[PDB]
């Protein structure tokens, strides 16, 4: 296996742009997925 | 601690851009969603 | 008589038992009397005492219970 | 009435080097805690590696709670930062 | 590769990166659920609906950032990553049910999100009473989605607490007495002992809930000779020594830290620590029922409770002194750590003080499901363990990553979420004192600017929230190597570098007696 | 010793399982079941069960079970 | 490596264990909410596979690769006393159910234990068999540990088989006891605290009861030697955990509880 | 009630409130004191270039800060217990009056003599009389007699419930097959206001109680009239 | 039964690089397939299943 620093995860920071996309998908998903039960429970 | 210089600096224009998505990954949908509480 | 006095067997926040003892003892003492044909009067005490303590639904489910001859306790 | 194997017949693999060494009073695979020498420069703490460097905790008194870490490289005796404890690498 | 390496691990460091990126995503989780209980409380009024999407919020809120980023942060990531280091192990005991304890975790949070789907959700606070939690108040699945999430949360930590407890009994090196421990391996192992003893009784509890709704047991049914009361007490026998579950690897982090910044080679009065959070497991074994003081116990049990209770200042003060004179002192280092473990020890006072405040069952009578107690625990939750995570984050992130942080910016982040959780939560005093339930959707209209002062303070921790997942983008989109780390002598998981290599200690250390 | 442990097997552990299997044995048969009474915290149906009509407990026994209207 | 540990091999049985764990709850509340068992039937069989493939490599790793030196086996012991005293405390949840109940009988009840209308089991009859043949299982079994260290074969088979046939006659004892039982688990808290406790216990038999056929199969494979069995040790301990729980069970919930 | 803007307790209505109060008071003082003085010793333990980073002997100052706090919770426990029975003492009580919780909803019956019971809900924001509280009026108010000892009893028909007037400092569970006792004395006459305090469904923000303290001939004469 | 435990620690440390629960040869590989298959197949019918049931 790959060790190192930017090597001992499971996500690429090669590319700090492609990071920012993978990191407002990851930690956005968290935040935004309450609102989303509420408006879920809301439409029934 | 000690450390190297960046190896990929990210300069103060880099900081706004990757600050302003970050914060915009989280107030937009949430903001959708109260922005629309009235409709559901 | 006003209320229920204190009663030295039951001295603690729950007063379930209380409600209860007084039930079932109204009820024997009402049966021991109403068999002889004897006088529900002396039973006095044991009514004032469970219609004071106990919730209404828990008499009026008690009572229709007694009547179905579902109702669990000794009388 | 027999017919279990020993350790002696069928023990293998990591099992069986550990079970062989300690027949011959050997300690290869670090089970047993090293028996501390006097740690001067003259009879210093012989440290055995498989590599050209080991760390060592260095308990500098009985019963401290603080153990002192630090890499020893193979070459001259280093000493431990806190007690001057000798230690040589053995490799 | 990658599915062998992050899906199949066997490896203490991968697993507890795993565990970190798991507590981060339930901490935006939380974060979300948190804003929508203060949004629907930021002015009179109805904001979303009526109290049950109201404690629908509220019961994800606690079960998200207790289960799912508290414990997977502290005992999963830092655990792991931390105490085989610190012992010099090569891993831990079992390396393969380890993995099984993380992915075990995915699934829970998939039912808990999965109760919040169906039906009304389960509305019931995070202690799941009945019989508001039973099959005629909240018929259909969300009840039972909840109890199976718990379930495997459960078995994942008693799993974990198994592995833990093995490890650290028997994986130090030969020469090395458990009183040659560092403090953070004592607390995952008194935590370790914590959830193997505590977890198994919630689960024979909400065991018999399911079977009072599903297979007409009456446990907890009055109709059958049950007891709703029984149920708190099942419950309770696990939550008490769960709060401990939660600040007992903080209390660990915080020695480290503070003896770190401070520039000692080791914490004031090791055996005391050892003795204070010894003294606090077993304690938190016997105080249960100061969460029933108003259920119509008799006197001499709440007397009892309230003595018991009140002890546990005695070890816990121990630890805070001890704390302090570690800074006496020190060359004190102003880190960003520095600054979450100074902010730690004084908030945790606060809301253990306050706790001690609750512990008197007479008090507790007016306190008792009001304000005060949120004002309490959020002292010791959302400023007590989380001052401890984010410290660890930031003193250890270099260690586990091989890259700096912007220390500028993380003092920038800790200054916005002090101001932030302070204006949440001191006003949640008053409002308890002057009679605010807890698990309302609106209040009468005396308590309005507290609750809009409290609501502002949310939205000041939403913005820190936000900024610290900039700041570890920057850390790792800037690529400043770690080159050197000072007091690597009394700080053994810094020795095999930043970020350590897949496997240490092929070759353990040398101890000798 | 295997020897002793094996002695304790045969010489009382076994021997005890024989006289109470005996015992067992020797009180089996079936008792007159009791008049039904349909008391409301026996034959609890707060929801039905996930098999057969919904009203049958798992190990039902017609004989010494009744349903909540009474025996089969 | 110059350390005793056991670095293992990349897994997939942890990922099938814990997706297994997923099955299982939500095919739970599949059938008693939406009336299908489906996905608690491929639950349940990735459960079996999972466990088979996982304590197979441990067979593997230890019998025929050899990693179990000293220090392994040490912290597979404590592994195993730990998840113990976890089971311990799961029954320490419903004796409290069972004391809670009965030694405070409420109103429904006729505010009496037993309760009006339920006629518990002569403690006598099955329920004294049953606790003789748990004995007689903790007598077998313990004849087996000691013909396995003697290095005697046909001992250790004969006192295994014999512990495993009474773990059977005890499962089927009780599979006739709750068939024959004129209560069940809708009988209120009676039933309630007796079927779910005694369920549970019935449960850890079978489990502990297919442990020792693992163990059976395995010493006629010839994998135990006459020092090194911990799986073996392993089973007989929780088997002993077995026979107390049900000790437990006949005093409180059987003869104090009648 | 609350007032805007409160920062501590509603005014004791009653005997053991002020006890209550007078008790806060000291536990107050000290949880001001000790957050003072560790605040103090951080900032004292951070202002100075001085140094001492040897090990340092631990012993002799373990004593005092064991000893101190146990001395401190022992001057706690000692009033908090004196209340706590206080509050348990034998009393003798005129009247008992019984509250069931429901959802959502609190029911009264007043049955020492006649069969007196009814149903008490908040009145609905759109209905409130002008100068009216939101959320915390009622239709029918629980009219009892001031300066008498009442027993209360409390109990739910359905899930929980909590019976709390915070200025009498009360709050018992309403649990179902279960009959809490209180003790109720008010000092005064007037309206004495609490709410539903375990959470019980959609509308446990929308539950009150209001009590109504009047002189025993109004209270017997409110009876009479409400059979 | 004969002892054949020395085949069975042939086979297992034979210098072939596959992890333990490959190393019996062509079967492990078969019930790995058939075990993650029901376990993946499962996990998207137990999603299917939540999005049935989050409607009414
Ligand atoms: C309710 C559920 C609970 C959810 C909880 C979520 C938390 C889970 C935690 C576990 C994380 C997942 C890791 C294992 C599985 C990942 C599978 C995958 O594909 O992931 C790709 C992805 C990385 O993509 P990459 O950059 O393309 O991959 C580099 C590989 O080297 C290149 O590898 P490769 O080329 O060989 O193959 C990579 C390829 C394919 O690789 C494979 O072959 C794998 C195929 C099977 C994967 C099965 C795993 C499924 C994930 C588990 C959770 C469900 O992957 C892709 O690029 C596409 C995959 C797309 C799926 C992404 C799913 C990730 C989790 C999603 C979050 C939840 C959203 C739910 C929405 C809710 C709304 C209602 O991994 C992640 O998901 C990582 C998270 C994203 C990065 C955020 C970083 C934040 C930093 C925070 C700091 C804390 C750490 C501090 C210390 C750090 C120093 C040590
Ligand atoms: C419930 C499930 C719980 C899981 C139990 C854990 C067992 C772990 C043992 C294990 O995996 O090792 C097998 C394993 C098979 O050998 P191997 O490592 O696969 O292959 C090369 C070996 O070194 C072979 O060396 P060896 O010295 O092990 O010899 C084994 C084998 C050599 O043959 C082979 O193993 C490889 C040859 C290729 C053919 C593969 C045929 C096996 C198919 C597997 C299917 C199992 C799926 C289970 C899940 C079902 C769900 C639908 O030679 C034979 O003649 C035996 C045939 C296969 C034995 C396994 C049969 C499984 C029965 C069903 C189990 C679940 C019930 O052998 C061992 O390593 C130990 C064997 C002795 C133990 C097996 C005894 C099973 C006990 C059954 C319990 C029944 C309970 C009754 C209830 C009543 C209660 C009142
Ligand atoms: C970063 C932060 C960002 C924003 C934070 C949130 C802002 C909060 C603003 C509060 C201002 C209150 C106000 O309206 O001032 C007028 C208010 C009007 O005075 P008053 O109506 O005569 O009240 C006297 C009360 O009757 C006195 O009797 P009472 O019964 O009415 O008093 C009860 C009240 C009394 O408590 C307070 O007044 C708390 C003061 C906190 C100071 C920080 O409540 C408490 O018991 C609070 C419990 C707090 C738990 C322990 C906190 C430990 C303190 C840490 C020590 C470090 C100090 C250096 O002025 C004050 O007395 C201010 C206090
Ligand atoms: C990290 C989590 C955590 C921790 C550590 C604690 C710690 C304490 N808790 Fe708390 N508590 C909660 C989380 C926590 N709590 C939660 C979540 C609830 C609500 C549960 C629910 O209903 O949902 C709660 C509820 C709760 C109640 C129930 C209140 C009610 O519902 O009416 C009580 C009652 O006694 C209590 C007391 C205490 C006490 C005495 C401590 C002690 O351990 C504190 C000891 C610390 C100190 C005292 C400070 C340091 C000491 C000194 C500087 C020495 C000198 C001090 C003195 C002399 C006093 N807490
Ligand atoms: C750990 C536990 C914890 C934490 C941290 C919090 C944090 C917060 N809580 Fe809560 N809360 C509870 C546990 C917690 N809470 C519990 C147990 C209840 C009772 C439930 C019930 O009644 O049944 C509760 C109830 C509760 C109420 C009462 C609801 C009611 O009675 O109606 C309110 C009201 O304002 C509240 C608000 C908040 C807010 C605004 C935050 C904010 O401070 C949160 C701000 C955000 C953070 C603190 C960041 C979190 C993320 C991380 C730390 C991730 C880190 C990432 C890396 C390390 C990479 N919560
Ligand atoms: C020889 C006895 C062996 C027992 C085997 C029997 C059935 C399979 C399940 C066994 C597991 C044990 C306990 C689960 C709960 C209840 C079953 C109790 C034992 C039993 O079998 O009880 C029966 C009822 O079973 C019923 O409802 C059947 C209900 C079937 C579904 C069970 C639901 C599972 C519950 C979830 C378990 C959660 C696990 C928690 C893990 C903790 C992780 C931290 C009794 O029959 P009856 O007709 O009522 O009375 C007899 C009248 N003649
Ligand atoms: C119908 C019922 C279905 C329900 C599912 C559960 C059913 C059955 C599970 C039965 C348990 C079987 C366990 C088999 C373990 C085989 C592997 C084994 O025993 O492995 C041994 C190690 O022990 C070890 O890992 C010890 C491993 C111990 C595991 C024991 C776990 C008990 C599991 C209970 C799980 C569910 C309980 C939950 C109930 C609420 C191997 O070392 P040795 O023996 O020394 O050999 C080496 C020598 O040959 C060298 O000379
Ligand atoms: C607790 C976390 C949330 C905190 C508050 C978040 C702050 C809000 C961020 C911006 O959110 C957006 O606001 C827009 C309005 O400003 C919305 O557009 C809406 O309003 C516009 C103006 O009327 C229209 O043009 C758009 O079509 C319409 O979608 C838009 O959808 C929404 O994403
Ligand atoms: C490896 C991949 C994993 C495999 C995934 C397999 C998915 C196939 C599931 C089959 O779907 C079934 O459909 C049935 C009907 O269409 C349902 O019957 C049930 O629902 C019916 C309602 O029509 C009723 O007859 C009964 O309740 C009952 O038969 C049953 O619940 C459901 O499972
Ligand atoms: C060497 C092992 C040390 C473990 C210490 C565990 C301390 C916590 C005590 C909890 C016991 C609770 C009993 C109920
Ligand atoms: C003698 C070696 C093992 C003994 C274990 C204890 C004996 C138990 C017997 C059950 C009756
Ligand atoms: Cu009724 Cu809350
Ligand atoms: O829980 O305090
Ligand atoms: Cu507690
Ligand atoms: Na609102
Ligand atoms: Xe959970
Ligand atoms: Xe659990
Ligand atoms: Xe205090
Ligand atoms: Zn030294």
């Amino acid at each position: 296996y790959e060790e190192g620093p930017g090597k001992n995860i499971p996500f690429s920071v090669e590319n700090k742009w492609r990071l920012l996309a993978m990191m407002t998908l990851f930690f956005g998903s968290g935040f935004a997925a309450p609102f989303f039960i509420v408006r879920h429970q809301l439409l029934k | 601690i000690t450390a190297k210089p960046a190896k990929t600096p990210t300069s103060p224009k880099e900081q706004a851009i990757g600050l302003s998505v970050t914060f915009l990954s989280f107030l937009l949908p949430a903001g959708w969603v109260l922005y629309h509480l009235d409709n559901y | 008589y006003q209320t229920a006095p204190f009663d030295s067997r039951f001295p603690n926040q729950n007063q379930t038992r209380n409600c209860w003892q007084n039930y079932l003892d109204f009820h024997r003492c009402e049966k021991a009397m109403t068999a002889k044909g004897g006088d529900v009067s002396v039973c006095e005490w044991y009514r004032r005492v469970y219609k004071s303590l106990c919730p209404i639904s828990w008499v009026s489910t008690w009572d229709d219970r007694r009547a179905e001859g579902t109702f669990p306790g000794k009388i | 009435g027999g017919g279990v194997p020993t350790d002696e017949e069928q023990a293998t693999g990591l099992e069986r080097e550990v079970m062989l060494a300690a027949r011959k009073g050997q300690d290869p695979y670090n089970i047993l805690a090293p028996k501390a020498t006097s740690g001067t420069k003259e009879d210093p703490n012989l440290v055995p590696s498989i590599t050209n460097k080991r760390i060592v905790g260095c308990i500098c008194e009985e019963d401290n709670s603080t153990v002192i870490w630090f890499w020893l490289h193979k070459g001259e005796a280093q000493r431990c930062p806190s007690c001057g404890t000798h230690y040589k690498l053995v490799p | 590769m990658f599915i062998n390496r992050w899906l199949f691990s066997t490896n203490h460091k991968d697993i507890g990166t795993l565990y970190l990126l798991f507590g981060a995503w339930a901490g935006m989780v939380g974060t979300a659920l948190s804003l929508l209980i203060r949004a629907e409380l930021g002015q009179p009024g109805t904001l979303l609906g009526d109290d049950q999407i109201y404690n629908v919020v509220v019961t994800a809120h606690a079960f998200v950032m207790i289960f799912f980023m508290v414990m997977p942060i502290m005992i999963g990531g830092f655990g792991n990553w931390l105490v085989p280091l610190m012992i010099g192990a090569p891993d831990m005991a079992f390396p393969r049910m380890n993995n099984m304890s993380f992915w075990l975790l995915p699934p829970s949070f998939l039912l808990l999100l999965a109760s919040s789907m169906v039906e009304a959700g389960a509305g019931t606070g995070w202690t799941v009473y009945p019989p508001l939690a039973g099959n005629l108040a909240h018929a259909g699945a969300s009840v039972d989605l909840t109890i199976f999430s718990l379930h495997l949360a459960g078995v994942s930590s008693i799993l974990g607490a198994i592995n833990f407890i093995t490890t650290i009994i028997n994986m130090k090196p030969p020469a090395m007495s458990q009183y040659q421990t560092p403090l953070f391996v004592w607390s995952v192992m008194i935590t370790a002992v914590l959830l193997l003893l505590s977890l198994p009784v919630l689960a024979a509890g909400i065991t018999m809930l399911l079977t009072d709704r599903n297979l007409n047991t009456t446990f907890f049914d009055p109709a059958g000779g049950g007891d709703p009361i029984l149920y708190q007490h099942l419950f309770w026998f696990f939550g008490h020594p769960e709060v401990y579950i939660l600040i007992l690897p903080g209390f660990g982090m915080i020695s480290h830290i503070v003896t770190y910044y401070s520039g000692k080679k080791e914490p004031f009065g090791y055996m005391g620590m050892v003795w204070a959070m010894m003294s606090i497991g077993f304690l938190g074994f016997i105080v249960w029922a100061h969460h029933m003081f108003t259920v119509g116990m008799d006197v001499d049990t709440r007397a009892y409770f309230t003595s018991a209770t009140m002890i546990i200042a005695i070890p816990t003060g121990v630890k805070v002194f001890s704390w302090l004179a570690t800074l006496h002192g020190g060359n004190i280092k102003w880190s960003p750590a520095m600054m979450w473990a100074l902010g730690f020890i004084f908030l945790f006072t606060v809301g253990g003080l306050t706790g001690i405040v609750l512990a008197n069952s007479s008090l507790d009578i007016v306190l008792h499901d009001t304000y005060y107690v949120v004002a309490h625990f959020h002292y010791v939750l959302s400023m007590g363990a989380v001052f401890a995570i984010m410290g660890g984050f930031v003193h250890w992130f270099p260690l586990f990553s091989g890259y700096t942080l912007n220390d500028t910016w993380a003092k920038i982040h800790f200054a916005i979420m002090f101001v932030g959780v302070n204006m949440t939560f001191f006003p949640q005093h008053f409002l308890g004192l002057s009679g605010m339930p807890r698990r309302y959707s609106d209040y009468p209209d005396a308590y309005t600017m507290w609750n809009t002062i409290s609501s502002m303070g949310s939205f000041i921790s939403l913005t820190a929230v936000m900024l610290m997942v900039f700041i570890i983008w920057e850390a790792f989109a800037s690529k400043r190597e770690v080159l050197t780390v000072d007091l690597t002598t009394t700080n053994l998981e810094w020795l095999n570098g930043c970020p350590p290599p897949y496997h240490t200690f092929e070759e353990p250390t040398y101890v000798n007696l | 010793g295997a020897r002793t442990w094996r002695f304790l097997t045969f010489g009382l552990a076994l021997p005890s399982v024989a006289l109470c299997t005996l015992n067992s044995w020797l009180h089996s048969g079936h008792r007159e079941r009791p008049a039904f009474i349909p008391y409301h915290h026996l034959r609890i149906r707060t929801k039905p069960f996930s098999w057969g009509d919904g009203n049958h407990t798992f190990f039902h026994n017609p004989r010494v079970n009744p349903l909540p209207t009474g025996y089969e | 490596q110059t350390h005793a540990y056991h670095m293992v091999n990349p897994s997939p049985w942890p990922l099938t264990g814990a997706l297994s764990a997923l099955l299982m709850t939500s095919g739970l509340t599949m059938w008693f909410h939406f009336n299908s068992m489906t996905l608690l039937m491929i639950g349940l069989t990735t459960n079996m596979l999972t466990m088979y493939q996982w304590w197979r490599d441990v067979i593997r790793e230890s019998t025929f690769q050899g990693h179990h030196t000293p220090a392994v086996q040490k912290g597979l012991r404590y592994g195993m006393i730990l998840f113990i005293i976890s089971e311990v405390l799961f029954f320490t949840g419903f004796f409290w159910a069972f004391y809670h109940s009965s030694l405070a009988p409420t109103p429904e009840l006729g505010g009496c234990w037993p309760p009006t209308g339920i006629h518990p089991l002569n403690p006598l009859e099955v329920p004294l068999l049953n606790t003789s043949v748990l004995l007689a299982s903790g007598v077998s079994i313990t004849w087996a540990h000691h013909s396995l260290m003697e290095g005697d074969r046909k001992h250790m088979l004969q006192a295994l088989f014999i512990t495993i046939t009474l773990g059977v006659y005890f499962t089927l004892l009780q599979a006739s006891e709750y068939y024959e039982a004129p209560f069940t688990i809708s009988d209120g808290v009676y039933g309630s605290t007796f079927f779910v406790a005694t369920g549970f216990h019935g449960l850890h038999v079978i489990i502990g009861s297919t442990f020792l056929i693992v163990c059976f199969f395995r010493q006629l494979k010839f994998h135990f030697t006459s020092n090194h069995h911990f799986g073996f040790e392993a089973a007989a301990w929780y088997w002993h955990f077995v026979d107390v729980v049900w000790l437990f069970l006949y005093v409180s919930i059987y003869w104090w509880g009648s | 009630m609350a007032y805007p803007m409160q920062l501590g307790f509603q005014d004791a209505t009653s005997p053991i409130m002020e006890e209550l109060l007078h008790f806060h008071d000291h536990t107050l003082m000290i949880v001001f004191l000790i957050s003072s003085l560790v605040l103090y010793i951080i900032s004292l333990m951070l202002t100075t270039k001085l140094t001492h980073t040897s090990t340092m002997d631990a012993q002799e100052v373990e004593t005092i800060w064991t000893i101190l706090p146990a001395i401190i919770l022992i001057l706690i426990a000692l009033p908090s217990l004196r209340i706590l029975y206080m509050m348990d003492e034998i009393n003798n009580p005129s009247l008992t009056v019984k509250t069931m919780g429901h959802q959502w909803y609190w029911s009264y019956e007043y049955t020492d003599y006649e069969d007196l019971s009814f149903d008490s809900y908040m009145i609905p924001t759109s209905e409130l009389k002008p100068g009216e509280l939101r959320l915390l009026e009622v239709d029918n108010r629980v009219v009892l007699p001031m300066e008498m000892t009442i027993r209360m009893l409390v109990s739910s028909e359905d899930v929980l419930h909590s019976w709390a007037v915070p200025s009498l400092g009360l709050k018992t569970d309403a649990i179902p097959g279960r009959l809490n006792q209180t003790t109720l004395m008010s000092s005064r006459p007037g309206l004495y206001y609490g709410q539903c305090s375990e959470i019980c469904g959609s509308n446990h923000s929308f539950m009150p109680i209001v009590l109504e303290l009047v002189p025993l001939k109004y209270f017997e004469k409110w009876s009479a009239s409400m059979l | 039964f004969e002892n054949r435990v020395a085949e069975k620690q042939k086979l297992f440390q034979e210098d072939n690089g596959l992890p333990v629960h490959l190393k019996g040869g062509a079967t492990d590989n078969i019930l790995y397939r058939v075990t993650m298959t029901l376990c993946l197949g499962g996990t998207l019918y137990s999603l299917y299943c939540l999005g049935w049931a989050s409607f009414p």
